[PDB]
């Protein structure tokens, strides 16, 4: 999960959020994305993920 | 009454009676009260209204159509008439302007006997439950109109949705009203009325669209209507 509004939404409707980053606001950085992406990547390496999507407008 | 025990008394517009007394009050030569009404409004109402009652010798069941002038529930006629009623159901133009034609405002309408000890707990909790979520909706109504639906929490979002189901499950076609509307009439058990609303509130019949609930009898009609559309 990336961004407050998504964390809140999926906190309500339920979901398996393995990691998150939030509070970037008007100053996004590559630095802050390394965390969540490293988690999803690692899952793909270990076979725990077979596809990986980006969801954005 | 003072002989046979059980009588029904229906009266069209007690207001027309008070209103008559106003057309006269001027000529009877007494100063005008508030809003030009008679100073004797308090008593003229009470005398007549106090007559209708359950005697030891025999009781009287009575419904009566009390008109409210210019929609003003603060207008003296309605204002004072209120105290003399056991159950007070009120019809608002706003609810009619929608399409709900037992145009009862379920919020401003009440009874003195919506008591848990009287009507059982299931009826009570269901009644006040329905009352609450419907009122909670009236509060959200403001922010919706200015900032849209997408601003509500996923919980409040569900509140308005469930409420709008209730809001139009309150409706039902009357037999007498078939004449000027194609819709055939229906009659709902006090038992079913509880089953349905209690039900919708629990979150059972959510999947169904709103129109499924509009203008139908028991909940099993809302279900079948959802099929057609």
């Amino acid at each position: 999960m990336i961004g407050s509004k998504g964390v809140s939404f999926f906190n309500s409707v339920g979901g398996n959020v393995v990691a998150q980053v939030t509070g970037m606001g008007d100053n996004p950085s590559l630095s802050e994305l390394i965390g969540p992406v490293k988690v999803m990547l690692q899952a793909y390496d270990e076979g725990r993920l077979d596809k990986l999507y980006i969801v954005s407008n | 009454r003072d002989e046979g025990r059980d009588v029904l008394l229906f009266v069209d517009n007690i207001y027309r009676y008070t209103l008559a007394g106003t057309e006269v009050s001027a000529l009877l030569g007494r100063m005008p009260s508030a809003v030009g009404y008679q100073p004797t409004l308090a008593e003229e109402m009470g005398v007549l209204q106090e007559r209708i009652t359950s005697t030891k010798t025999g009781s009287i069941t009575s419904v009566q159509a009390v008109y409210v002038p210019a929609d003003d529930l603060t207008d003296p006629s309605p204002a004072t008439t209120f105290a003399h009623l056991d159950a007070t159901v009120v019809l608002s133009r706003q609810i009619a302007s929608l399409g709900i034609y037992p145009a009862v405002d379920p919020l401003d309408s009440t009874s003195r006997q919506l008591d848990p000890l009287v009507v059982g707990q299931e009826h009570y909790d269901t009644a006040r439950g329905v009352q609450s979520i419907l009122q909670r909706y009236q509060e959200l109504k403001d922010i919706i109109a200015i900032l849209g639906m997408d601003e509500l929490s996923e919980e409040d979002k569900l509140v308005v949705a469930r409420a709008r189901k209730i809001q139009r499950f309150l409706s039902q076609p009357f037999f007498v009203a078939e004449v000027f509307t194609g819709s055939p009439g229906k009659y709902v058990s006090l038992k079913d009325t509880i089953r349905g609303f209690k039900g919708i509130m629990e979150g059972e019949y959510d999947h169904l669209p709103e129109q499924a609930f509009y203008m139908v009898g028991s909940i099993e009609e809302a279900v079948e209507k959802a099929k057609k559309l």
